[PDB]
RNA sequence: CUCGAUGUUGGAUCAGGACAUCCCGAUGGUGCAGCCGCUAUUAAAGGUUCGUUUGUUCAACGAUUAAAGUCCUACGUGAUCU
């Protein structure tokens, strides 16, 4: 990877970039014919939001997602991991990938509510004041429809709407 | 008239009671009710639910044996389904044929 | 068992004290467990008229976790009886107002809708934190397994686990990550 | 060090249930013979107390033991005091062992005897039908013949091989 | 009753509703996604 | 902001952004182009 | 202890003597109510822990009454306190630094001119009253044919709900 | 329960159907004499 | 080492088939509680010149407070404690049938 | 549905509710300089006048008001009245 350091010496600023250590993909993928990191390791349909060991490889130090052109993921898998990372952040499973705060900023205390499988952003959702009849019930989404094809070990399929 | 129609409900409620009691007894051994009833039939054990409920209350050691038998037969089913026919039939999966 | 008739009856119909830890658990799965125990449906000697329910003690109800966006979407409705008395609050608002209401209401709705329900609720003991009175603490018998497995945060993984998972891709050396 | 089907460990890489490995059928056949012999010796040496059995009689099953009474819901064409054998035994259990038929135990293995002690009729059973506004009303009373049986003895023989 | 041709989509008899649900097109699903192969 | 079921960019400076769970059209050059998803 | 921001001190119990006018230096007339503190003493102190509430409390009593007319439990309480029984006892929420020893007398100079106070008491009892006096309903006309309907409530609800809402204004004790 | 399974082994779906559990004699005389055939 | 169920709580279950395969033999001896898994029973619970006499501390309580005490003691609702009328009291069977 | 009866307009009395907001609050746009307006988003806690003619609901008119809102409630309400 490449870093950038800004140093001000004698009323003069010097901008430089250095190449740091870069991690390498593990040798001998079980499926060399695979076209992306996911299918090269037979991971398609076999990872979830809480698989941070997988998810953490495709995000930036501050929690941002990495471009698809750099990681090599396909559009389908890149979108699945994108949703998985949002749910991982909301679940509190990435405590060392928090947003960068400018000097002098200390967030004010906010109510702590444990949550998981959170599709939407908390602030953008309204209460369900009118539930509606049984034949037209307003449902609360749980999980993501992108993961509908994940391997199901139970006879009941994933319920995405509660 | 209620007394006459109650004869249907009595039989219905009794079987509901046995299933609840068998379900409670099965959970003590980590088995769900469908697994116990389903696999006991596959072992040619024709004990009905009335007797199964009585055994759970008054014969707790025999019921655990029945739960173990059903659990054993259940694991044999999984092994068979996972196999491609290479494996022989399970010891408890063999059916006694009559003629 | 060779017991005397009265000790035999006492033992079989005794009330057990169960402990449940609600930390990071969905209230519904907690309620599903407590509901079975409060009714006595976990006993082979169960009968509705046998008053064979047990005691359920749930701790850490302040730390329950909903899936999805239920904190914002789930609404609790009540009516004081007076004109304009209809009140609707989200789960988040109710949780901060009363740290046992969510778990209590989930259990109350799962119990049978009969005159025994309020008696079963007398056998339910909810505590928002890890403090339990000494009397209730002394009579506990068994702790029930948590219904939901709590996922590990990335900072909780041991280096053995991190090393075991392969690196899946090779980033470019000239990329400003 | 990765096989063609190797999958890194994730929450969905493998099934939630634990892996179960059943015993070797050859080894288990020997272990089974030991268990059968051990239980057989308990019968020969009389290391059991009160026995119970599940018997199929009159379409239904009865968990019975010595000195029990059972109320059969029909006539049996037997004089009172006559001793009979119950031939359909699904289960016979002791304190420390239980034998299960598939579905019935052999007659040589277990013998359940019973005695007729009463032949009577049930109390009156009302059968009434009614449909509102249709002048539809009828009443019938039925008494069903019954037979009371006392279970005299449950005996098992050492025929487990 | 309503006529055979209506301005709104007429409700179907439940048996017919079940018929439609059971006869829905099922596309051929390949064993391995074609995008995951050379 | 005018409520619109179909959002359309009216000039080259209009940009689509999703905020508070719904899509908006914002325009700094012509504020009259601002639209809210209905 | 010295006064601190956020501190709450005890109040008083007084008897309402009557009303009187007074004029300010600008010429304005202000009527005032005279409140006499008659044998006001602190009776009990309850710590914040035992109160069952957010704050500690201090019990105050006012006006001596005859011991021949009080319950035995009340008399033995006052016997231990060393004071004669009081007609009314009120509970004052206070902060820990404002606690006063039971038995301390309280005086009108507890308050100072320029301060603002709240006064709580039982209102004058008017017995069972109709809606006009109780709730200020208009009633019905005096003439133009009104038949035995001049001070009545009128309609009490709508026909649809087939009931009367809780809290509906009706005749009752005022 | 088990109706489909029994059919797969060539048995009646209902265990009350044909087979030894139902058709064999319920009882016999203690001495040994067989009982008259059941009416069913 | 395979066991269908854990053998540490109720009994040691051993399943076997006869040589012919027509009978299932179940050997299930009881498991006794180990001594190590038990607690010791809590047997442990002045110049007074005057004989210590029994003092009756059973002060009569009103209906309300008494019912509140009983309900809290047995974890019930108040309703179970209130009386019933003569019609119900006299319908109750005072010589009910008894089985064993 | 009700004719072995579910009393029929307007008004008085007392109002419950909806928000598709007349006034008061908060915002976006404007052919919005300002003062006044127009349009849209959000808001139903609180408020929403007195008179002449007419049985009137309405309507017209006079004088006001921050405003004199639109509806539902058996065209709310006669075992309360007219
Ligand atoms: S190409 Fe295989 S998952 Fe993307
Ligand atoms: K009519
Ligand atoms: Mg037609
Ligand atoms: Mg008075
Ligand atoms: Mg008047
Ligand atoms: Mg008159
Ligand atoms: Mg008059
Ligand atoms: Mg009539
Ligand atoms: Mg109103
Ligand atoms: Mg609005
Ligand atoms: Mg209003
Ligand atoms: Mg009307
Ligand atoms: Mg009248
Ligand atoms: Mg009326
Ligand atoms: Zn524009």
């Amino acid at each position: 990877f490449r870093e950038v350091v800004e140093t001000q010496e004698g009323k003069t600023t010097i901008i430089e970039g250095r190449i740091t250590a870069t991690p390498k993909e593990s040798p001998n993928p079980p499926n060399p014919s695979g076209q992306c990191p996911i299918c090269r390791w037979n991971l398609k349909h076999k990872y979830n939001y809480d698989d941070v060991l997988l998810l953490s490889q495709f995000i930036r130090p501050h929690g941002g997602m990495l471009p698809r052109k750099i990681t090599g993921l396909c559009q389908e898998e890149h979108r699945k991991i994108e949703e998985c990372v949002k749910m991982a952040h909301r679940a509190g499973l990435l405590p060392n990938h928090r947003p960068r705060l400018p000097e002098g900023v200390v967030p004010k205390s906010k109510p702590q509510l444990n949550r998981y499988l959170t599709r939407w952003a908390p602030g953008s959702v309204k209460p369900i004041y009118k539930k509606g009849p049984r034949w037209n019930r307003v449902r609360m989404p749980v999980g993501s429809p992108l993961l509908r094809d994940n391997v199901c070990y139970s006879r009941t399929p994933w319920k995405l709407y509660h | 008239v209620k007394c006459t129609k109650a004869r249907y409900l009595k039989k219905k409620n009794m079987r509901t009671l046995w299933i609840n009691r068998i379900t409670a007894a099965s959970q003590e051994h980590g088995l769900k009710y469908p697994a116990l009833i389903g696999n006991l039939v596959k072992c040619q054990v024709e004990l009905n639910r009335k007797v199964l409920a009585d055994l759970a209350i008054y014969e707790p050691k025999t019921f655990k044996s029945l739960a173990a038998l059903a659990s054993r037969r259940r694991h044999e089913g999984f092994a068979a389904a996972l196999g491609d026919g290479k494996e022989p039939e399970g010891i408890f999966s063999r059916v006694v044929q009559y003629h | 068992s060779s017991f005397s008739r009265a000790p035999q009856q006492w033992a079989t119909f005794a009330r057990i004290w169960y402990l449940l830890d609600g930390k990071m658990q969905p209230p519904g799965k907690l309620a599903a467990m407590a509901s079975i125990r409060l009714q006595g449906l976990h006993k082979p000697v169960y009968h509705a008229l046998s008053d064979c329910g047990d005691h359920v003690v749930i701790m850490n109800t302040r730390h329950i976790a909903f899936s999805g966006n239920k904190w914002e979407q789930k609404v609790y409705s009540s009516h004081t009886g007076y004109p304009g008395g209809f009140r609707q609050v989200t789960a988040a608002q109710l949780h901060l107002r009363d740290p046992v209401a969510i778990v209590k209401l989930a259990i109350y709705g799962m119990l049978p809708k009969n005159l025994h329900r309020r008696t079963m609720m007398e056998r339910l003991h909810l505590f928002p934190d890890e403090y339990i009175p000494e009397d209730i603490l002394k009579n506990l018998v068994e702790e029930l397994p948590q219904p939901r497995k709590i996922p590990k945060r990335l900072d909780e993984y041991t280096q053995e686990e991190i090393d075991a998972f392969p690196r899946l891709w090779t980033p470019p050396e000239d990329y400003r990550l | 060090s990765y096989l063609p089907g190797y999958v890194p460990k994730t929450s969905l890489s493998s099934p939630p249930w634990p892996e179960v490995v059943l015993p070797d059928p050859v080894e288990e056949t020997r272990h089974h013979a030991e268990v059968v012999k051990k239980v057989n010796e308990m019968i020969v040496t009389g290391q059991y107390g009160r026995l119970f059995a599940v018997v199929h009689f009159a379409s239904r099953q009865w968990k019975v033991t010595s000195e029990d009474l059972i109320l059969i819901g029909n006539e049996l064409d037997l004089a009172c005091g006559e001793r009979i054998r119950l031939e359909k035994v699904l289960l016979v259990g002791a304190d420390n062992f239980t034998l299960l038929g598939k579905p019935l135990l052999g007659k040589d293995l277990v013998r359940v005897e019973a005695t007729v002690i009463e032949k009577t009729e049930s109390w009156p059973r009302i059968i009434m039908r009614f449909r509102k506004r249709k002048n539809f009303k009828k009443k019938r009373i039925v008494t069903t013949p019954q037979t009371v049986l006392r279970i005299n003895s449950i005996e098992i023989a050492p025929c487990l091989l | 009753g309503s006529k055979a041709v209506t301005r709104h989509r007429r409700v179907m008899h439940f048996q017919r509703q079940k018929l439609m649900a059971v006869t829905e097109y099922i596309p051929p699903k390949p064993a391995i996604h074609p995008s995951c192969l050379p | 902001f005018k409520n619109k079921t179909v959002l359309k960019k009216r000039c080259k400076d209009c940009y689509l952004v999703k905020r508070r769970g719904r899509w908006y059209v914002y325009c700094k050059t012509h504020p009259r182009h601002k639209q809210r998803q209905m | 202890h010295p006064w601190e921001p956020g501190s709450f001190r005890v109040g008083l119990i007084a008897l309402k003597l009557g009303m009187m006018p007074l004029w300010t230096k600008d010429g304005q007339k202000h009527v005032v109510t005279l409140l006499q503190v008659q044998d006001c003493h602190v009776l009990k102190y309850t710590s914040k822990e035992n109160c069952n509430g957010k704050m500690a409390t201090l019990s105050v009593g006012g006006k001596t009454v005859s011991r021949f007319r009080k319950a035995t439990s009340i008399l033995e309480f006052y016997r231990e306190l060393g004071l004669p029984p009081k007609q009314t006892v009120k509970i004052f929420n206070i902060t820990d630094n404002a606690a006063i020893k039971p038995g301390t007398p309280l005086y009108a100079a507890h308050f100072r001119p320029g301060q603002y106070v709240d006064v709580t008491a039982k209102t004058i009892g008017k017995g069972f009253q109709g809606v006009m006096k109780r709730w200020g309903f208009k009633g019905q006309p005096a003439t133009h044919g009104q038949t035995k309907t001049h001070r009545r409530p009128g309609a009490v609800a709508t026909g649809d709900i087939g009931r009367v809402w809780p809290g509906t204004k009706m005749p009752g004790k005022m | 329960a088990g109706g489909q399974w029994r059919l797969q082994q060539g048995l009646a779906a209902n265990p009350s159907g044909y087979g030894p559990l139902t058709e064999l004699p319920d009882w016999s005389y203690a001495d040994g004499r067989p009982a008259p055939p059941m009416k069913g | 080492t395979y066991s269908p169920l854990p053998d540490d709580y109720n009994c040691n279950v051993e399943l076997a088939l006869t040589s012919d395969g027509r009978t299932i033999v179940c050997y299930h001896p009881s498991v006794d509680i180990p001594y190590e898994h038990t607690k010791p029973i809590p047997r442990p619970d002045h110049d007074q010149v005057l004989k210590t006499r029994l003092e009756e501390k059973v002060e009569h309580l009103e209906e309300g407070p008494m019912i509140e005490q009983l309900s809290k003691m047995f974890f019930t609702t108040k309703h179970r404690w209130y009386p019933h009328g003569r019609y119900h009291r006299c319908r109750k069977n005072l010589n009910p049938p008894k089985d064993r």
